RNA sequence: GAGU
DNA sequence: CCGCGTCAGACTCGTAGGATTATAGCATACGTGAGGTGGGATGTCAAGT
DNA sequence: ACTTGACATCCCACCTCACGTATGCTATAATGTGTGCAGTCTGACGCGG
């Protein structure tokens, strides 16, 4: 994974309980950002229609 | 599935999914592997006299 | 029936010869029949598969968990 | 109200009560049109039907009452014509 | 159509030709290639309909113009689909078969009817053996077996008059020729002239059946099938994958070879094929049907082409994937959603974040209707068009719609009512679902990717009920205690605490100031730390008694922080509770009284308000955790190195031999345990406190503030025991069972440590997790249980006018008094007045609802014992009253009529067992529990005083105890009880009776791990019956020749031991037995099963010295392990394994026809003048002494004491208090606070069935066990008539069979014994009248309960008019 | 039966958002509530703003203490990667920067693994430097690992407080947090779980072929099953209509259903129930069974 | 493989 | 008292994909669904009505 | 606003055709067999014996 600077902190109940304060640095750096390759199947049957 | 003295260098003890799974299925420990009749073995320094 | 029997006897041949699988024109070839003629029986062989088959390999669905009636015009298209 | 219905709650005594009144006051609301006494100020009818027996205006009797004087006028007015095919009847 | 009842019966053979349409003829479905019906096949459409939607087979005909057409050359009715679904068809058995049902399920009607055993039918229908049915012959009657054979000796000498045949063909026939009537009057007249008790219990059953069926109208050649329904082809549909493949219904596999088999009979009938052949063949006929209706019931069933086994009908209807369960109590649902929640702490308490996306979905058709109607979209196809593009305006609409809409947000698992609750959604953007931090305790919530479902109520009327019911707002408090569920939590907490605790100096100690708001300026310019303490001008506000503003204006010595926090607080409460450092305790406590005194919509206010506080402060304050801040205490290897010296001492002089195994286990482990503690209390003092560094040379103290420290004090998260395996010692833990290991972990996770005390851990971590699993199954299954019993608990009435009422104690069970009276009785309604000789002789009105305040002053006075109105002494029928229930603790108010009490109660109890197992599985990754029940202490100076007891004083000088009754409590200074022990047999006392005790004295003392039996007399150990190997065990060393005799119980004895109770006698110098002084018995003290008798044969024991010790491990389970089957057991009104026996009226006991040591009580009545002889087991104790005046219900033998006993001698109210009591001991083991009203309730439901002596008008007669409604209504309908009385006497049911027992046969179908349920409510030809709530429910109806109260009553009414 | 197949490849580039799931090693699990602006973190003396914030009160009941650890040390790890970034940027020469190193490395007293650079050609040396710029990666192994004073020691060598605590200055206000937080870097990790598929919701779709009732999963567009469990908190609650619209309006009603969108649109919100579905399944299944039920008229 |  | 038998055993959701069979052939009689062309039924137009 | 007749396009029904379907017949002698997994739990109420 990726390693960040976390402080050890309640804040204004964002972290309530387990809940996680994070940084739009995050997204500014793109870390944590997942490549997802999906795969589709288009199928041509044949009915008797 | 509960835990036993001989899983001991083993099985991990504590590597097992959460739930009805549990005890059942267990990680192979790291040195560890099968001996010639598929039994667990840990292998050992020896000490002679000392 | 008896053209199915015809099929399967010849299949297990030929997939020794072959070291593979038997494609339809191959197979049609060696029956002298025509290959849609040898499709059709191949999808007609088909048997009953279960629809109480536990689709789920936990036993989680009886197959019918899954089929949707498309007989039913949908409310939308009902309004 | 708003947050709490426990006002109109006590006005009319029971919970269930008035969940089942306010429906039927809401639902005239819906269905004929009927005109909500407090200024509305963009309330659901949930809120509306709430309001008005929050300030007690609305009560089980009060709307069976107002059943009763619409269908009296009904009847005293369709006099005339339930009154022809009734001579059509005998 | 709008119906009243359902009735449940045989089907008739005629009748199922009714029903069905046409006969299915052949096994095929369809054409293979054109998948049309086949003719007379399964799916054929001249019997079950037309496949689409008005057009016939062959396709001449279609349009609606064509209804009821019927198509001359095909036979198809030209329908709607639908009929698919509800037309049936028949097959024409040529065998007439036996229906599975009625054979192999117990107890199998057939059977029972016949009065014949399993086996002769089996043989008789598998074609194995005739039987006889008809004898003209007096040789043989009904129901005799003849071999193949014997048969023919039998027909080659008699025939002509002689009757008999094989199979379900010849019991088709013995089923009609058997007498209805006649056999019915038969039996009644048998038991006219005698009736031996065992043969007229039979016979009285058989005539249960009997009579029960000829008024049904029930035929028993019904039992024979003739015709087989068959089943609609929708139900069984045939359809097609895409893939070209297809699947179809197990039942058509079935069917099918139903038909195959049965064409293949027609075939063999008509050649006339052999007998052997045609036996077989009806073998294979009986094996498809009874296969095709319950599949393996009948040995080994058929198999799917895969492996696994066929569903058939049986399996649909019953299994927990069938319709029932699956279909029918509950469904998937539209208008639903589902995502992942994460925090809200900007929501307002009734609020709710709702994802766009999501709602844009949901709330669709709302979306449409107005969009029509403002005219934004032409149609519906365009608004449609319009919502798939996704403009600006889109968003409005849904804003709008949303606007006063209230919304359900659902948790699995529903522990309780407020696991679904109402809110107003707010809008988001995202896919996440936000949740207000207040609510997530209810749904026991937590944000580590948990996910909620959020419903739509749609209608004005769902909305109404969500807003006005469910609302967040609405519902605070507990239904299970009275108590807030809504609460701070964590952080909230946390923050609190750190504003209102006080610091030392720091800025601005000793400022005076204007008001509260100067505070908060102060802080916010650093001039002054919050921590600082400080006078502060404020006005206290006051309700007054009719509930005006009383201002009161003075001096307040305060922190900063906590005139913060009176800001928050709501006009007219006290300070003095701001004034303490609020942690868990205080915030609940503060809320509470709010709620009680205030009311609703401030407390709601309220309670937001300490939310957002909390989370501030807390974020201002900067509170974490570094490596630093778990102190090591500073003892810590000093303290260890010491223990551990000593232990090695103990091991070393274990070789020399006064050391036993017991004695070495209990010096190890006692010594760990005390060496801990100290750990443990260095620990906390060196975190708790901690500011001594000097001031300035000299030093100094206070309230450290470390951040752990902190979280442990405020209830945040940790606990004491938590921070112990952290900083401290983690302590010892369990082995893989019971075993407790010796050496422990003297580290902490702040050392971390190695290899082997890792390891050692992994076994009860394991187990723990593995525990919270499957261990919680049962808990879940027990509450489901509950449930189904108590549904149609409902208040009908607000008073019946009953007088009688369960007296309730303030419980002092031993130790002290673990739940006090006011704690028990609050919001109960009162019957009658209690007088105690008090401050002024106190009088108490009755009738009365005992509100708080009411207890607040019945608390000055003092009385102990209150008989209160109970849910179970209510007087009305099929449910309760107002009154007898009381608050409804979540409202806060009388319960509201109509309510379902039912389902609250077992909520509320399910609710907990289900959570304490798994909390302390997954927390408490170890086992103990706290067993050093080693000496008693009296805390505050008063007289020793005794009640129950007689001891015998020795040599060394204790007060040694020999009776099982005994109780030391303490009397302070005008005469009372106040403080009470309990003290176990053998216990060591000081002080006797009359002396007084000094403050802290040690006044008992006993060794926890063994049991002493103490002698009373002196002189020789004579040894009786204790052989080696028979009944006691040689354990001999050398040395000078020591050893240590074990007595083995039942387990390790040979056969010849078994009877052999091992004794120690008690002789003299001389050798006659010396007898215990004033009392008869020569002194034999029976040592139990394992007694280690230390001292042998040849030690003259002095008057107290010990014969042999009692050994009793308690490993100590705890939790809900032991607790659950304990509480489920009492519920399930199971006898225990050693029940203890009675006296049944009163008068002077005695003995007589005495056996061996086989004890026998003739109690003959001093009014009563009939004697009851009762024979009493050899190994039994008894705790009399001789004759007694006795009363009903008097307890002679030791053990837990059986439930129905206790029902029937003690009656009503004294079973239900100890039913009360004894599941609240499990419970309050737990700490989890639950009312006895909601016990109450279930032990009502399990009450509903009497059994009956002496006839009425109606159905009964001799034992019959009727419902207590049915015996109240003919009550009112009789006494005010006449005709004759019916005596009856009440009967206990647990559980399960108070369920199965219930006159709702779809509600006991739906909960277990679907199949045998069924049967028996068919045979009964029973009708269900449709009260309770599952009934409608399963139909789609109107809940009698509540909300739909109204419109069910009207239905009553008009089953009066006709 | 299959003319013809084409497999496509889709590409998502998914971005981190709230409502998924991530963890550290140790444990400690939770999901995204909020991502805050920059500015509204706190941030060191120095300027460097915070990227994490992780609840404290996480730790004490769960036990799991190693989390901080791995923050001190981490913080460590890259205190030693600022001072060597520093002396990068500051050039310098090789020597000096050999000397830093190899003493950060021989800092335990108690260490096994000895790695006297010396030897070291100046290629390796300046290359290595540039890799140990991102902060110097270390390895304690299990049970055999680095202890609490090792790790107080390279906190000296990091510069920073052995605590490893410091003062945090709020964003936001400006005020500081009135006393030290426990700051540095610890491993993260997002999970498998992303809220991209946890979302899901029904209106209208597909129902079940027997039962009628709404099918199952994302994958039919299906419904959530409203259980037993449910109803019985509706049962508790007095609220029938409820209750009744999951078991007619919602599910197995065809004609109830239909007719209540219908009325939906229109603005009456009346219900008019009708039959569900699964009760006339159970009937004829019954009936099946040679059993006879009837359901009496009045 | 999630959580209670 | 042992016997053996019978009946139970959480909540919701989420993700992967379905076939192996052994099996003779045919000559004849009967029925069932379909193409290919004419009669009858409506469709479309142009004037003239 | 309407009808009439001419001419041109579309819809319904019955006939010959061809493949598809149903059932019979076979001769060295062949004649007592298949078959698996279920289980381990576990307290439980119940009848049977
Ligand atoms: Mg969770
Ligand atoms: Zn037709």
């Amino acid at each position: 994974g990726q390693n960040m600077r976390v402080a050890f902190m309640p804040w204004n109940g964002y972290n309530f309980e387990d809940s996680i304060l994070v940084s739009e640095r995050v997204v500014q750096e793109d870390r944590f950002t997942t490549i997802h390759i999906q795969e589709l199947a288009c199928v041509s049957r044949d009915t008797k229609l | 599935r509960d835990v036993h003295p001989t899983h001991y260098g083993r099985v991990c003890p504590i590597e097992t999914p959460e739930g009805p799974n549990i005890g059942l299925i267990n990680s192979l420990s790291v040195y560890a592997q099968t001996n010639e009749y598929g039994f667990l073995e840990t292998p050992y320094r020896k000490v002679t006299d000392g | 029936i008896e053209t199915i029997n015809k099929l399967n006897r010849i299949s297990r041949q030929m997939l020794q010869e072959m070291g593979r699988e038997p494609t339809p024109e191959e197979l049609a070839e060696r029956m002298l029949m025509p290959e849609d003629k040898i499709r059709k029986v191949l999808k007609i062989a088909k048997e009953p598969i279960s629809m109480e088959t536990p689709i789920g390999d936990d036993e989680d669905s009886h197959l019918g968990d899954f089929i949707e009636d498309t007989t039913l015009e949908l409310p939308l298209d009902s309004a | 109200a708003r947050v709490t219905v426990q006002d109109a709650v006590e006005k009319i005594g029971n919970r269930f009560d008035l969940v089942l009144v306010a429906a039927r006051r809401a639902r005239q609301m819906q269905v004929g049109g009927k005109d909500p006494l407090v200024p509305e100020e963009n309330d659901k009818t949930t809120v509306i039907a709430l309001r008005e027996i929050e300030e007690g205006l609305i009560n089980n009797q009060i709307l069976d009452v107002r059943e009763r004087q619409e269908q009296q006028e009904q009847e005293a007015a369709e006099l005339q014509a339930v009154t022809a095919i009734a001579e059509g009847r005998r | 159509e709008e119906f009243d009842a359902i009735k449940i019966a045989l089907a008739s053979p005629d009748m199922i030709r009714s029903w069905s349409f046409g006969e299915v003829k052949k096994p095929e479905t369809i054409n293979y290639r054109t998948f049309k019906p086949e003719r007379d096949g399964l799916f054929c459409a001249r019997i079950f309909g037309p496949v689409k939607d008005y057009e016939c087979l062959c396709g001449k005909y279609k349009r609606l113009k064509h209804r009821g057409v019927i198509c001359e050359k095909c036979g198809v009715e030209v329908t709607q689909t639908k009929v698919r679904r509800e037309r049936m068809g028949h097959i024409e058995l040529a065998s007439p078969t036996a229906h599975i049902w009625f054979l192999k399920s117990l107890p199998s009607r057939i059977g029972l009817l016949l009065d014949m055993p399993l086996r002769d039918i089996e043989r008789v229908l598998y074609f194995e053996s005739y039987v006889v049915i008809e004898g003209g012959m007096t040789n043989l009657e009904r129901q005799q077996i003849l071999t193949e054979e014997q048969y023919l000796d039998a027909l080659e000498e008699f025939g002509d008059e002689f009757d008999a045949k094989m199979g379900a063909e010849a019991i088709q026939a013995l089923l009609k020729s058997m007498d209805l009537e006649q056999e019915c009057e038969q039996l009644r007249e048998e038991l006219n002239e005698t009736n031996s008790e065992t043969k007229r219990k039979k016979l009285t059953k058989r005539i249960k059946l009997l009579e029960a069926f000829v008024q049904s109208g029930n035929k028993p050649e019904w039992m024979i099938l003739t015709v087989l329904p068959v089943l609609p082809p929708d139900l069984r549909p045939l359809v097609p994958l895409d893939g070209g493949r297809f699947a179809t219904s197990d039942l058509n596999d079935l069917y099918r070879r139903v038909i195959n088999r049965n064409n293949r009979l027609k075939r063999l009938l008509d050649l006339a094929a052999p007998d052997i052949i045609v036996r077989n063949e009806k073998r294979m006929l009986q094996e498809a049907v009874d296969a095709l209706l319950d599949n393996g019931r009948r040995g080994r069933a058929i198999t799917g082409s895969n492996k696994r086994p066929l569903k058939s009908l049986a399996d649909m209807i019953k299994g927990k994937q069938g319709r029932f369960r699956q279909n029918l109590l509950g469904k998937r649902v539209d208008y639903s959603g589902r995502s992942v929640i994460t925090v809200g702490p900007y929501l307002r308490l009734h609020q709710c974040g709702l994802p766009k996306k999501m709602a844009l979905e949901l709330f669709k058709p709302f979306i449409y209707g107005k969009l029509e109607l403002r005219g934004l979209a032409t149609t519906i196809k365009a608004a449609k068009k319009m919502v798939e593009r996704e403009e600006a305006v889109v968003w409005d609409i849904l804003d709008e719609v949303i606007r006063e809409h209230p919304v359900l947000l659902n948790r699995a698992p529903t522990l309780h009512r407020l696991g679904i609750q109402a809110f107003e959604p707010v809008l988001i953007e995202g896919k996440a679902i936000q949740l207000h931090p207040l609510v997530c305790a209810a749904y026991n919530a937590d944000f580590d990717g948990d996910q909620m479902a959020v419903h739509v109520p749609l209608t004005l009327e769902a909305q109404l009920e969500a807003r006005a019911l469910m609302m967040s707002t609405n519902n605070i408090l507990s239904p299970a205690n009275g108590e807030p569920i809504i609460v701070p939590s964590q952080d909230v907490v946390l923050g609190l605490y750190y504003m209102t605790r006080d610091c030392v100096n720091a800025k601005g100690e000793g400022m005076v100031l204007t008001g509260p708001k100067e505070a908060e300026r102060l802080y916010r310019s650093g001039l002054a730390s919050l921590h600082a303490r400080v006078k502060v001008r404020i006005t206290e506000y006051e309700k007054d008694a009719n509930g005006e503003l009383v201002a009161k204006t003075s001096l307040k010595d305060t922190t900063v922080g906590r005139a913060i926090l009176w800001m928050i607080v709501p006009k007219g409460l006290p300070y003095s509770i701001v004034n303490q450092a609020l942690g868990k305790k205080a915030i609940s406590k503060m809320l509470n009284t709010c709620y009680r005194i205030l009311g609703l919509k401030p407390t709601v206010i309220f309670a937001d308000q300490i939310m957002y506080t909390g989370f501030a402060y807390a974020a201002r304050s900067g509170a974490s955790v570094g490596i630093d801040d778990m102190v090591i205490p500073e003892k810590k290897h000093e303290i260890i190195s010491e223990a551990e010296a000593e232990v090695a001492e103990i091991q070393e002089q274990f070789q020399s031999g006064l050391v036993t195994a017991g004695e070495r286990y209990n010096k190890v482990i006692d010594i760990w345990a005390a060496a801990n503690d100290r750990v443990s209390k260095a620990m906390m003092d060196n975190l708790q406190t901690e500011t001594v560094i000097n001031r300035d040379g000299q030093e100094e103290k206070q309230v450290s503030f470390n951040s752990i420290y902190m979280m442990a004090d405020s209830g945040a998260r940790g606990s004491a025991a938590q921070i112990r395996q952290l900083a401290g010692m983690r302590g010892l833990m369990a082995k893989p069972d019971g075993s407790i290991i010796e050496t422990p972990i003297t580290a902490n996770f702040r050392e971390g440590l190695n290899v082997l005390q890792y390891f050692i851990s992994t076994h009860g971590a394991r187990k723990g997790l593995a525990d919270t699993a499957l261990k919680t199954a049962n808990s879940g299954y027990l509450t489901r249980r509950l449930v189904d019993v108590a549904q149609d608990l409902v208040v009908t009435e607000d008073d019946c006018g009953t007088h009688e009422g369960i007296m309730m104690t303030p419980v002092i069970e031993g130790g002290d008094v673990k739940e006090p009276l006011r704690d028990r009785v609050l919001g109960r309604v009162t019957a009658e007045d209690v007088l105690k000789p008090g401050t002024a002789d106190i009088l108490v009105p009755r009738n009365t609802l005992l509100h708080e305040q009411w207890c607040d002053l019945l608390e000055e006075n003092s009385v102990d014992a209150v008989k209160v109105r109970s849910v179970v002494s209510c007087d009305t029928d099929f449910g309760v009253c107002a009154h007898c229930y009381g608050r409804d603790l979540a409202r806060g108010h009388i319960i509201n009529k109509g309510e379902a009490i039912g389902v609250i109660a077992a909520q509320s109890i399910g609710e907990p067992g289900t959570q304490l197992t798994m909390r302390t599985f997954h927390i408490g990754g170890a086992a103990s529990r706290a067993a050093a029940e080693s000496s008693i202490q009296v805390k505050n100076k008063g007289s020793i005083k005794l009640s129950n007891v007689k001891s015998v004083v020795n040599s060394s000088g204790k007060l040694v105890i020999t009776s099982r009754n005994t109780e030391l409590k303490l009397i302070d200074e005008f005469g009372r009880t106040k403080e009470s022990y309990k003290v176990p047999y053998g216990a060591v006392l000081a002080k006797g009776d009359g002396e007084q005790v000094a403050g802290g004295e040690t006044v008992a003392n006993w060794d926890p791990h063994t049991m002493p039996v103490i002698t009373e007399v002196s002189g020789f150990v004579r040894f009786t019956d204790m052989i080696d190997g028979q009944t006691i065990t040689r354990q001999t060393d050398e040395l000078t020749g020591l050893s240590s005799l074990v007595v083995l119980d039942s387990a390790e004895r040979t056969a010849g031991g078994k009877d052999l109770r091992p004794a120690l006698k008690i002789v003299d110098a001389q050798g006659n037995d010396v007898l215990i002084p004033g009392t008869d018995m020569p002194a034999q003290y029976f040592l139990p099963g394992k007694a280690i008798v230390q001292l042998e044969d040849g030690v003259q024991i002095s008057s107290g010295d010990t014969l042999a010790r009692i050994p009793q491990e308690s490993g100590g389970t705890k939790d809900i392990t032991g607790g659950l089957p304990r509480v489920a057991d009492l519920f399930e009104a199971r006898r225990p394994k050693e029940p203890a026996i009675l006296a049944e009226i009163s008068g002077i006991v005695s003995f007589g026809k005495e056996t061996k040591g086989k004890r026998r009580l003739v109690i003959t009545p001093v009014d009563g003048s009939d004697p009851y002889e009762e024979m009493i087991p050899k190994w039994r104790q008894l705790n009399v002494f001789e004759g007694e005046r006795v009363e009903r219900g008097d307890v002679i033998s030791d053990g837990p004491e059986a439930p129905h006993d206790i029902l029937r001698l003690r009656g009503v109210h004294a079973v239900t208090r100890y039913i009360v009591n004894e599941v609240q001991d499990v419970y309050r083991l737990q700490g989890v606070k639950i009312n006895d009203k909601h016990i109450e309730v279930i032990v009502r439901q399990m009450l509903r069935k009497a059994t009956i002596v002496n006839a009425g008008s109606s159905d009964f007669l001799e034992g019959e066990q009727v419902e207590y409604s049915r015996v109240k209504i003919a009550n009112r309908e009789l006494e005010a008539n006449g005709k004759v009385g019916a005596t009856y006497s009440r009967d206990l049911l647990g559980i399960t069979k108070a369920s199965l027992a219930t006159e709702s046969f779809i509600s006991a179908a739906s909960f277990q014994e679907t199949t045998r349920v069924l049967t028996e409510a068919a045979v009964a030809g029973k009708r269900d009248e449709l009260r309770g709530l599952k009934e409608n429910v399963i139909v789609g109806r109107l809940i009698p309960a509540g909300t739909g109260y109204a419109y069910h009553q009207d239905r009553m009414r008009r089953r009066a008019a006709g | 039966g299959v003319l013809k197949i084409v497999k496509v490849y889709l590409a998502v580039k998914r971005r981190i958002q709230p409502g998924d799931k991530m963890a550290g090693r140790h444990g400690n699990k939770g999901v995204i509530s909020k991502i805050n602006p920059i500015e509204d973190m706190p941030y060191d003396e120095n300027g460097t703003p915070v990227d994490i914030v992780l609840n404290p009160l996480g730790v004490p009941s769960r036990m799991n203490i190693g989390q901080i650890l791995e923050t001190h040390l981490g913080m460590a790890a890259k205190g030693i990667g600022d001072k060597i970034n520093a002396m990068l940027k500051q050039q310098q020469e090789v020597a000096k920067l050999r000397e830093f190193i190899q003493r950060a490395y021989d800092l335990g007293a108690d260490v096994r693994q000895k790695v006297d650079l010396s030897t070291f050609s100046d290629e390796e040396v300046m290359r290595l430097a540039e890799n140990l710029r991102k902060g110097m990666p270390i390895a304690t192994p299990v049970f055999d690992g680095a202890k609490e004073a090792e790790i107080k020691e390279l906190l000296k060598l990091g510069d920073l407080p052995t605590s490893g605590q410091i003062r945090l200055y709020d964003g936001r206000t400006g005020e500081q947090f009135e006393r030290p937080v426990t700051v540095g870097y610890m491993y993260m990790l997002k999970l498998n779980h992303l809220v991209d598929d946890k979302m899901h919701a029904r209106s209208t779709g597909s129902y079940s072929l027997v039962t009628q009732q709404p099918l199952g999963g994302k994958a039919q567009f299906g419904g959530q099953r409203f259980g037993e469990m449910e109803v019985w908190a509706l049962e508790a609650y007095g609220a029938a209509y409820t209750l009744q619209e999951m078991l007619t309006v919602k599910s197995d009603d065809v004609n109830g259903r239909t007719k209540m969108y219908k009325n939906i649109v229109d603005g009456n919100h009346q219900m008019e129930p009708g039959m569900p579905e699964s009760f006339n399944v159970l009937l004829k299944e019954i009936r099946s069974l040679g059993i006879n039920i009837e359901l009496e008229d009045e």
